[PDB]
């Protein structure tokens, strides 16, 4: 199951 | 950036038998950055329709990628991987061994 | 045994030929079960294992709006990287991510993963603790704060512990016979001549999932990792991988040589000579 990532 | 030159190996999937249908595989890995040209040979010549894997990598970041055919081995073909990258200035050919 | 579900996501910019690729692909151990390509032509024709489908088109749903925004994500990321290294406008730049948990054979949380490299360089970590953070650098420390500000942390953690560990349970579960199945490797040794002085000893191991395995040469019962030419592990394209490691020796003298292979489908580890 895909992770909610966020920006950098 | 960092570049890291490709490691080639050329093998089949399954045991070699001559006239046996089978897979011949050309795994390149250890490379970075991700562009990289592969072709599989038969007598000098490309083949068509050869197939990859996603691209993925290794836990020291260093992509890795397998491309792959169906062929049926002879004693008197002749087969190999043709490999591009940032990092070769000419295309390096890894001859098919099936003893390697 | 242990397992481990782990995302490798690539984001590749390629100024004046459309906006950065972002590949994202997921495994339990070695393994694919998924992939996200920005480039895919049809979404919907993308790979999924068949032990995926099995959830429905509610947890298709779900995955696909993370991947979408985990594209544009990935390209604000690399934006914004770009500025904190002074970087022209004209250059192709990488940023890697790995994520995903490590659990035993109970299925409780060993460890949880988060973190990133840009042009092949560890940039951050999520640290073991699931808290705080380790920059490499001073444009790390950049994103670090940002994270910080935010409680980003938080967040990874709540996926880490929970949703991750889940669904690798429930994946382990629904994918058992392959998931949960160790193959243990087909070994046997060569010989190879070299000249009438010395030949080649290489042993051999196909077959075998997962990947980790250890394959040496003893000579006299004295490990010889200097003289061993080890190859990377590799697949064969039907789920299994392959190994070899090789060995030059005195003619003559091949009896002393022995070849020995752990594998976690192997009920014993293997002693081998050759004939």
């Amino acid at each position: 199951f895909a992770k909610k990532k966020y920006c950098l | 950036m960092i570049q890291r030159t490709p490691k080639i190996q050329v093998y089949s999937r399954h045991p070699a038998e001559n006239g046996k249908s089978n897979f011949l595989n050309c795994y390149v890995s250890g490379f970075h950055p991700s562009d990289i040209e592969v072709d599989l040979l038969k007598n000098g010549e490309r083949i068509e329709k050869v197939e990859h894997s996603d691209l993925s990598f290794s836990k020291d970041w260093s992509f890795y990628l397998l491309y792959y055919t169906e062929f049926t081995p002879t004693e008197k073909d002749e087969y190999a991987c043709r490999v591009n990258h940032v990092t070769l200035s000419q295309p390096k050919i890894v001859k098919w061994d099936r003893d390697m | 045994g242990s397992h481990s579900m782990r995302y490798f996501d690539t984001a590749m910019s390629r100024p004046g030929r459309g906006e950065p690729r972002f590949i994202s692909v997921g495994y339990v151990d070695d393994t694919q079960f998924v992939r996200f390509d920005s480039d895919a032509a049809s979404p919907r024709e993308e790979p999924r294992a068949p032990w995926i489908e099995q959830e429905g088109p509610e947890y298709w749903d779900r995955n696909t709006q993370i991947f979408k925004t985990n594209t544009q994500t990935d390209r604000c990321s690399l934006r914004n990287l770009r500025g904190y290294y002074n970087q022209s406008e004209a250059g192709s730049h990488t940023l890697q991510s790995m994520y995903g948990c490590d659990v035993g054979p109970d299925g409780r949380l060993l460890r949880g993963h988060n973190q990133y490299a840009y042009d092949g360089k560890d940039y951050i970590a999520l640290n073991e603790d699931l808290r705080s953070w380790t920059a490499a650098d001073t444009a790390a420390q950049i994103t670090q704060r940002k994270w910080e500000a935010a409680r980003v942390a938080e967040q990874d953690r709540a996926y880490l512990e929970g949703t991750c560990v889940e669904w690798l349970r429930r994946y382990l579960e629904n994918g058992k016979d392959t998931l949960e199945r160790a193959d243990p490797p087909k070994t046997h040794v060569t010989h190879h001549p070299i000249s009438d002085h010395e030949a080649t000893l290489r042993c051999w191991a196909l077959g075998f999932y997962p990947a980790e395995i250890t394959l040496t040469w003893q000579r006299d019962g004295e490990d010889q990792t200097q003289d061993t030419e080890l190859v990377e592990t590799r697949p064969a394209g039907d789920r299994t991988f392959q190994k070899w490691a090789a060995v030059v020796v005195p003619s003559g003298e091949e009896q002393r040589y022995t070849c020995h292979v752990q594998h976690e489908g192997l009920p014993k580890p293997l002693t081998l000579r050759w004939e």
